[PDB]
């Protein structure tokens, strides 16, 4: 109900490391099942389910070879360990029927394994998360309308600077009155992918998410 | 009592304002500003 | 195609009179209909229907449409005031069902109409609904951090203004140089519980609902 999503969401997000795509995805896989929440920003893998599906890939390939859930939840957590500071997923440019390709040179004799994907549900993207994205913007007004009053009394100050100052002056420099058109137009003219957010507010939105 | 009936039953009416409608549209209660379009259909014998 | 999402996002984030709940939720009037879009990312109800779905739906199954497309079209047209000028829109939040009954009334008896959440269309949707995020990050979190950055210019020269004379005297405005890492942390510390400040949206309607259209002008 809330316990699960409430211990994820503190989870950092782990971008993964593909150089072709924003990944925007949760793991954290201890217990009470596995946490492998992928997305790549436009579908989520709840992959909450029991260990039916786990069971099934483990077992519809490999005929000989089983291991233990709690082999399977351990290396679900070893997984992503030496990437936080490689378990790569490559895409393709091909239509609808998307099968990723792993042509990785390990043996001599490429490996085989598909990757299971549903379709894709446009019922995904507008519930939760930008109340709290609505939160931290409410923050941030908040923080610039706070800078904004100490430029302007730090102004008020500076306009006692020229009674008892007259300090050197390059002359280019001058503080003229405070005009709001000026101020406006200044924010607004001239100072106005998915890749430049990730690495921008990857940092940032630890911040508020949790109050 | 199949007209009395269908009349409580369709329009739906408890505690509403239709009683202003009906002196402005039945007995041209509104003042001489907003003309009512009350055409009777003589050659179709119709009422609406 | 290209040009209700164009003409849908400019809608000023304006609270619909609902008299119970506070969601965002934004509708523009466009000429060729309408569509209400609400952009949160966990979940979509967004009304949207195909042309000739519809046209069947009321051909040969519903036969309350007694008032032809092009009424609602003109009462759609005709609607300049967002605001109500003083057709309040009710809800009954007592099921998942969450059926919205917009009472159809213009003037007098209030016609009966009523709407349904379906499913959006998955292409304009998977295509432009994650945009925002990226349009915000982009525009604002950057003319934010150069406000912050000016603001640090001034108290630079606030401070080499000190250091090269004009000493200030007065106590009243002996004020320490602002800090952002000082600041953060009296936020978390101290005024983080007070300055908690949600409501009913007192500025989504003031200052969020305009600064965001700068952000989604792009």
């Amino acid at each position: 109900m809330e316990e699960l999503e409430q211990g994820l969401l503190m989870q950092p997000w782990a971008w993964l490391q593909l150089a072709e795509n924003s990944l925007l995805a949760k793991v954290f896989i201890t217990k009470q099942g596995y946490a492998l929440l992928v997305s790549d920003l436009q579908q989520v893998w709840h992959e909450q389910v029991d260990t039916s599906v786990v069971s099934q890939r483990a077992k519809e390939l490999n005929k000989r070879l089983t291991a233990p859930p709690a082999a399977f939840l351990c290396h679900l957590d070893n997984l992503l360990r030496p990437l936080l500071k490689e378990a790569t997923f490559s895409c393709d440019c091909v239509a609808d029927a998307l099968i990723l390709r792993v042509r990785s040179e390990l043996s001599g004799l490429p490996f085989y394994w598909n990757f299971h994907c549903m379709l894709a549900s446009p019922s995904l993207v507008s519930q939760h998360l930008i109340r709290p994205l609505m939160g931290m913007s409410l923050a941030l007004q908040c923080q610039v309308r706070e800078l904004a009053t100490l430029l302007h009394m730090k102004d008020l100050e500076i306009q006692d600077y020229q009674e008892s100052g007259a300090t050197l002056i390059r002359d280019r420099l001058k503080t003229e009155p405070f005009e709001e058109n000026s101020f406006l137009e200044q924010f607004m003219i001239e100072k106005l992918d998915g890749k430049p957010f990730v690495m921008n507010l990857q940092d940032l939105y630890m911040a508020v998410t949790t109050q | 009592e199949s007209e009395i009936s269908q009349e409580a039953d369709d329009m739906a009416m408890e505690k509403g304002k239709y009683v202003g409608e009906l002196r402005k549209a039945l007995l041209s209660g509104a003042g001489p500003a907003d003309v009512y379009t009350f055409n009777f259909s003589k050659e179709s014998c119709y009422f609406f």
